[PDB]
RNA sequence: GAAUUUGGACAAACUUGGUCAUUUAGAGGAACUAAAAGUCGUAACAAGGUUUCCGUAGGUGAACCUGCGGAAGGAUCAUUA
RNA sequence: GGAUAGUGGCCUACCAUGGUUUCAACGGGUAACGGGGAAUAAGGGUUCGAUUCCGGAGAGGGAGCCUGAGAAACGGCUACCACAUCCAAGGAAGGCAGCAGGCGCGCAAAUUACCCAAUCCUAAUUCAGGGAGGUAGUGACAAUAAAUAACGAUACAGGGCCCAUUCGGGUCUUGUAAUUGGAAUGAGUACAAUGUAAAUACCUUAACGAGGAACAAUUGGAGGGCAAGUCUGGUGCCAGCAGCCGCGGUAAUUCCAGCUCCAAUAGCGUAUAUUAAAGUUGUUGCAGUUAAAAAGCUCGUAGUUGAACUUUGGGCCCGGUUGGCCG
C-alpha cells in the first residue's frame, strides 16, 4: 500500500534467483534430477 | 466450367463481379458504410470517458444467474447512453455515480433461454484511477 | 512553389556525391553555372569531401577566399560553384592539377594532370549557329561561346580549346570508329570505340560502342562524347581506362592484390 | 528533418504459443549454453531463417548464373569465416540443413567454456560481462559475440583483469587492508 | 501631380422572400420499460389440434378454418406377364 | 479580334451543332492530399501511407492588389464575413496549420531551455544573421545490446563409475543446510581527463561501493481450448461464476484466500483497428439435388468466347560455352 516518502535510494522465505539463474534452476528441476512420479512427470504435487 | 468466365481479357467482369460480392462479408461493409463512425458507440476508439448515470442491478437468468452488479454510462463524446461492467469487484465500492469512467471494449455475448443481454463494456477506470489498482489496494479513490 | 528553390535537402543530392547520410540535414546546392545541377561537382565537394583538404565547410570558404583554387585559368570564390565535366581545377599551393572525368563507377574522379595538359580542354559542341552582323559561333557543353570556328565543325563535334585565350585549337569530327566517353545514363564513365550511330528522326538517336574489351553497349547520342583516336586520346584517362568489369573480376581483381 | 535512422527487430515469437515439446527443446537448448531469455534462442532461429531463405532463393536459380556464383560464394565465405559451416561442406545444400545448435556454438560465451577458461557455462557468462575476457587486443563483454575462426587463437584474460595480470580487484585489497590493518594493530 | 469624379471587368459581402438540411431552448401530444408494488383475466384454467407445405382469394378472429391449382420435402402389400 | 510572357473558348462578336456515355459518362460518398513507401502472406493477395525525400495545396473564411526576375505573398497591403484586443470613447491595432507555451477538445501526444560549433542558406558578404538546423530536458512511441549472481569446500543426503571379499581406494553429478570460506563485479557515489560552442551523458579512471535474512522482478495464469493443482482452510447470507464451452454444492483439482507451479520476462496484460488463420471473397482457389444459393421459360444487343488449313522437309558451311580424356 503505502511506502513513505523514503524511497530515496541514494545517499521472510528464501528468494528465488532472477534472469539466467532461474532458468538454470529449471534444467535441473527437469533435466539433470529428473522425478519420474506414477509413470509421468509431474509438476506441482502436494502429497502422494 | 466453374461458373465463372476464365476468358484472357475477361478481367473486367471478374474484379466486379468480386466488387458486388464482397458486400456479403460482415466487416467490409462495415468498413464501408462507416459504421463505425454513424452508429457505434465508441465512434471507432479504443477508449471513451463517460460519467455513470445509474448504478444498474439487471439480473441475468440462464444457465447462470448474473446479479449483474453492471452500470448506466453515459459517453461524454457522444452524450450516448450505454451499459458497462465494473469487473472483479463484488460490493461495488469503488463506483458511485456522477463519477467519470474510462471505458474499454468487453466481449459478453448474451443468452437467449435466460434473457441474459450482452454488454460490451467493461469499466477501466473511475474517476482517474485504476480498477485494478484500487482492487490491489495499491492507489487510492480522489473521490470528487 | 514561388520562385526558385534555393535550398538542397541531403537525401535529394545527386547520389554520386557519396555524401553520407547523417552528416547533416542539407547538402551543397550548386550555385547556377556552366553546367547542369545534376552532374556538377561543387567545389566544396571535391574540396572537403574528395581531397579531404578541409573539414568544416567555413574551412573551405577560407580556403576559397585566399584566390587558392582556380578552374578553367580562372579564380572562382563560390564556395558552391559547379565545376562539371572535363573541367580543369588548380591548387597552386600544392602546385596541383586536377581533372573532372568519370570514374568507371560513374562517380567523379580525382585525376592528378601535367601542367602541359592543364593548358587545354575538351569541349562537346551542343550547338553551332549564326549570330548577329551574320558571325557565325559555337556552344559547347560546359556554356562557352566561341566566336569564328572553322567551317567544318556542325555538331557533338568535340573541340580543343585553349584555356588561356579561349580561342579552338583544332576538333575532332563524330564518325564511326572514334573514341568516347560516355557522360550521362547508366554506362556513364565507359570508354570505347563507336560502332555505329543509330538515327531515329524526330527522337533520341541510339550509338553503339564497343569497347577495349571488344564488348558492346548502347547510349542516347545525348550522352555520346568525343574523346579522340583509336587508342590516342586527347586528355589522359583515369587508372580502369573505362573499362567496366563485372562484379565477380573485381572481386578477384581485389582479393588477389593481398600478399601482405 | 533528418535522415530517417532505420533500425530492424531481431527475433520472432513462435507460432504455436504452448507446445509442451518446442518448450522443453528450448530449455535444454538454453541449458546447455546459460541463456537467459527464450528470445535469445530466437533471435538465432531468424538470423538462422533469413540465411535458409537467402540459401533457396539462391538455389532456385540456375547453376553457373553470375548471382547464384556471387551470392552464394559469399554466402558461404561468410558462414565459413565464423566456423558455423565446415570446412568441408562448402556448398549451399549444406547451410540448409544447418541447425540452430550450429550457431549457438560460437557464441563467445561458449568458446570461453570449450577453451576452458571458465568452470562452467554460466561461470562463462559472468566472467564475460566482468569485463574480464579479451579477444586479442579488445576486452568484449557481449556473451553472444560470435567469435571469428581467425579470433579462436587469441582469446584469454583482459590485461586489466585481476586474472589477467594487473592488481587483485576491489575485494582483494579491501580483505589484503583488512588484515594488514588488523595485525598492525 | 494629390483629393475628387465617368464607365468597365474582377467581385467579396448585405437585404429580401422561397426552399430543403441541421443545432437548438421551450410547449403540444402520443407510445414503450421494469432488481416497482399489488389487482383481476384464463395465472391458483382445462385441455384439445396434430399429413405437412406452396401460390392465391376470402373470412375473420383471441387464435384458426375455408375455395381453387400445385408438391412429397408422404410407409408398394398381393397377384401376374 | 481582344487579352496573355506566351499557345488555347482564356474572353468577345459572328457562324455552325456539336462533345461525354453500360469499355459506367454525369451525379453522390470518402472519418481521400498524391507518390517514394509500410504491415502481413509460400505464392497470389489483403490492408495501411496525417508523418523525415519528391510534387501539390492553405495560412480564420472569401476576394482584390502593390513591389519585384519571381507572390495573387498573409512573420506584405485593402475590403467584406467570422471572431477578438487597447481606449481618456475621438480612434488604433489583430492573425502561432513557424519554436516554445496556454485554453479548449478528447482514448490520445514534451521545455515559455542552450547555440550557430556542425549542416547548409541569405546578404554589400571569410566576420553579420538564421526557433532552418544542431544540443540537452521531458517521454516504457518504438528499435538494439543485456545486470539481478559466479564458485568452491565442507558435512547430512542420496544415485552412478570401477576394486565389493565387506571395511575403503578414488572419480563424477546431484538434493540440500536463512551452513561456511574467499574470489569477482557494475548499479550507485566521485578526483581527473576525455567529450562538448558551453555543459549533460557515453566511453576512460583514482577513491568508495552486497552474503545479496532486501543492491529483494514483474505481469498474467493453473477444468478444457492452453503450458501448469491427486495442496490445505473458507465457504455454499458478496453464492454454477462475465472471451467460448464446461462443470457443483457438508466433503469442490473447475468459485474465495494462502501455499505451490507454469509462461513470457525489464517487461507483461487489456481495448480498438488490421493482416494471417480465411480455400469464411476463392485469378491462383470456394460453393450452389437435399446444409445459404440455378432467374418460370425461351429470344436477344453490349460483353466474354470461337473448328481446321497457307515453307514443311532435307543437304552444306561458320564460329561460340559448359562437360569429359589427356596437361
Ligand atoms: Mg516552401
Ligand atoms: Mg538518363
Ligand atoms: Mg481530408
Ligand atoms: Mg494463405
Ligand atoms: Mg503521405
Ligand atoms: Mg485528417
Ligand atoms: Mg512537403
Ligand atoms: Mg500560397
Ligand atoms: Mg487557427
Ligand atoms: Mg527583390
Ligand atoms: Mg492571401
Ligand atoms: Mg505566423
Ligand atoms: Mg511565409
Ligand atoms: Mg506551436
Ligand atoms: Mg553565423
Ligand atoms: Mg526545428
Ligand atoms: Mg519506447
Ligand atoms: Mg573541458
Ligand atoms: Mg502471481
Ligand atoms: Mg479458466
Ligand atoms: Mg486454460
Ligand atoms: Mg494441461
Ligand atoms: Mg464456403
Ligand atoms: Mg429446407
Ligand atoms: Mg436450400
Ligand atoms: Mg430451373
Ligand atoms: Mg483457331
Amino acid at each position: 500500500m503505502a511506502k513513505v516518502h523514503g524511497s530515496l535510494a541514494r545517499a521472510e522465505k528464501p528468494k528465488k534467483p532472477k534472469g539466467r539463474a532461474y532458468k538454470r534452476l529449471l534444467y535441473t528441476r527437469r533435466f539433470v534430477n529428473v522425478t519420474l512420479v506414477n509413470g509421468k512427470r509431474r509438476m506441482n504435487p502436494g502429497p502422494s | 466450367g466453374k461458373g465463372k468466365p476464365r476468358g484472357l481479357n475477361s478481367a473486367r467482369k471478374l474484379r466486379v463481379h468480386r466488387r458486388n460480392n464482397r458486400w456479403a462479408e460482415n466487416n467490409y461493409k462495415k468498413r464501408l458504410l462507416g459504421t463505425a463512425f454513424k452508429s457505434s458507440p465508441f465512434g471507432g476508439s479504443s477508449h471513451a470517458k463517460g460519467i455513470v448515470l445509474e448504478k444498474l442491478g439487471i439480473e441475468s437468468k440462464q444457465p447462470n444467474s448474473a446479479i449483474r452488479k453492471c452500470v448506466r454510462v453515459q459517453l461524454i463524446k457522444n452524450g450516448k447512453k450505454v451499459t458497462a461492467f465494473v469487473p472483479n469487484d463484488g460490493c461495488l465500492n469503488f463506483v458511485d455515480e456522477n463519477d467519470e469512467v474510462l471505458l474499454a471494449g468487453f466481449g459478453r455475448k448474451g443468452k437467449a433461454k435466460g434473457d441474459i443481454p450482452g454488454v460490451r463494456f467493461k469499466v477501466v477506470k473511475v474517476s482517474g484511477v485504476s480498477l485494478l489498482a484500487l482492487w490491489k489496494e495499491k492507489k487510492e479513490k480522489p473521490r470528487s | 512553389a514561388r520562385g526558385p528553390k534555393k535550398h538542397l535537402k541531403r537525401l535529394a543530392a545527386p547520389h554520386h556525391w557519396l555524401l553520407d547520410k547523417l552528416s547533416g540535414c542539407y547538402a551543397p546546392r550548386p550555385s547556377a553555372g556552366p553546367h547542369k545541377l545534376r552532374e556538377s561537382l561543387p567545389l566544396i565537394v571535391f574540396l572537403r569531401n574528395r581531397l579531404k583538404y578541409a573539414l568544416n565547410g567555413r574551412e573551405v570558404k577560407a580556403i576559397l577566399m585566399q584566390r587558392h583554387v582556380k578552374v578553367d585559368g580562372k579564380v572562382r570564390t563560390d564556395t558552391t560553384y559547379p565545376a562539371g565535366f572535363m573541367d580543369v581545377i588548380t591548387l597552386d599551393a600544392t602546385n596541383e592539377n586536377f581533372r573532372l572525368v568519370y570514374d568507371v563507377k560513374g562517380r567523379f574522379a580525382v585525376h592528378r594532370i601535367t601542367d602541359e595538359e592543364a593548358s587545354y580542354k575538351l569541349g562537346k559542341v551542343k550547338k553551332v549557329q549564326l549570330g548577329k552582323k551574320g558571325v557565325p559561333y559555337v556552344v559547347t557543353h560546359d556554356g562557352r561561346t566561341i566566336r569564328y570556328p572553322d567551317p567544318n565543325i556542325k555538331v557533338n563535334d568535340t573541340v580543343k580549346i585553349d584555356l588561356a585565350s579561349g580561342k579552338i585549337t583544332d576538333f575532332i569530327k563524330f564518325d564511326a570508329g572514334k573514341l568516347v566517353y560516355v557522360t550521362g545514363g547508366r554506362n556513364l564513365g565507359r570508354i570505347g570505340t563507336i560502332v555505329h550511330k543509330e538515327r531515329h528522326d524526330g527522337g533520341f538517336d541510339l550509338v553503339h560502342i564497343k569497347d577495349s574489351l571488344d564488348n558492346t553497349f548502347v547510349t542516347r547520342l545525348n550522352n555520346v562524347f568525343v574523346i579522340g583516336e583509336q587508342g590516342k586520346p586527347y586528355i589522359s584517362l583515369p587508372k580502369g581506362k573505362g573499362i567496366k568489369l563485372s562484379i565477380a573480376e573485381e572481386r578477384d581483381r581485389r582479393r588477389a592484390q593481398q600478399g601482405l | 528533418p533528418r535522415a530517417p535512422r532505420t533500425y530492424s527487430k531481431t527475433y520472432s515469437t513462435p507460432k504455436r504459443p504452448y507446445e509442451s515439446s518446442r518448450l522443453d527443446a528450448e530449455l535444454k537448448l538454453a541449458g546447455e549454453f546459460g541463456l537467459k531469455n527464450k528470445k535469445e534462442i530466437y533471435r538465432i532461429s531468424f538470423q538462422l531463417s533469413k540465411i535458409r531463405r537467402a540459401a533457396r532463393d539462391l538455389l532456385t536459380r540456375d547453376e553457373k548464373d553470375p548471382k547464384r556464383l556471387f551470392e552464394g560464394n559469399a554466402l558461404i565465405r561468410r558462414l565459413v569465416r565464423v566456423g558455423v559451416l565446415s570446412e568441408d561442406k562448402k556448398k549451399l545444400d549444406y547451410v540448409l540443413a544447418l541447425k540452430v545448435e550450429d550457431f549457438l556454438e560460437r557464441r563467445l560465451q561458449t568458446q570461453v567454456y570449450k577453451l576452458g577458461l571458465a568452470k562452467s557455462v554460466h561461470h562463462a557468462r559472468v566472467l564475460i560481462t566482468q569485463r574480464h575476457i579479451a579477444v586479442g587486443k579488445q576486452i568484449v563483454n557481449i556473451p553472444s559475440f560470435m567469435v571469428r575462426l581467425d579470433s579462436e587463437k587469441h582469446i584469454d584474460f583482459a590485461p586489466t583483469s585481476p586474472f589477467g595480470g594487473a592488481r587483485p580487484g576491489r575485494v582483494a585489497r579491501r580483505n589484503a587492508a583488512r588484515k594488514a590493518e588488523a595485525s598492525g594493530e
